[PDB]
């Protein structure tokens, strides 16, 4: 689904892009922004590509930003 | 074996049980600062650069 039911906590979308316009970096990749949310480290949160997820269980799926001034930001995403 | 000491652990630790506790608060989502404060054992004694993680920056 491409939208969200209530925080998005099984929000297995392709939305890439957070609320401020800003593609999301790839969760396998750690350029330019380091992190430990590792795709082998959580399998089971679907950390495919740059989608948008939600590991920590947050109210809104989030990601990191591409821009070196944004460590992470949140994704607008629609709700069913 | 009880004196051969296996690398295969025993208990499996569950990440969802953790995850009902709620212990981390959002806190670790929120600021990475924590994290830094638990990879080094003391802090730095001279002048620590710090700066944000970046290729250019």
């Amino acid at each position: 689904e491409e939208c969200m039911h209530g925080s998005g906590e099984n929000y297995d979308g392709k939305i890439s892009k957070t609320m401020s316009g800003l593609e999301c970096q790839a969760w396998d990749s750690q350029s330019p922004h380091a992190h430990g949310y590792i795709p082998s480290k959580f399998p089971n949160k679907n950390l495919k590509k740059n989608y948008c997820r939600n590991p920590d269980r947050d109210l809104r799926p989030w990601c990191f930003t591409t821009d070196p001034n944004k460590r992470w930001e949140y994704c607008d995403i629609p709700r069913c | 074996g009880s004196k051969t000491i296996q690398e295969k652990e025993q208990e499996l630790k569950n990440l969802k049980d953790n995850v009902e506790l709620e212990r981390l608060k959002n806190e670790r989502h929120d600021h990475d600062e924590e994290a830094e404060r638990k990879a080094l054992e003391d802090k730095l004694a001279d002048k620590q650069e710090h700066l944000d993680g970046a290729l250019r920056y």
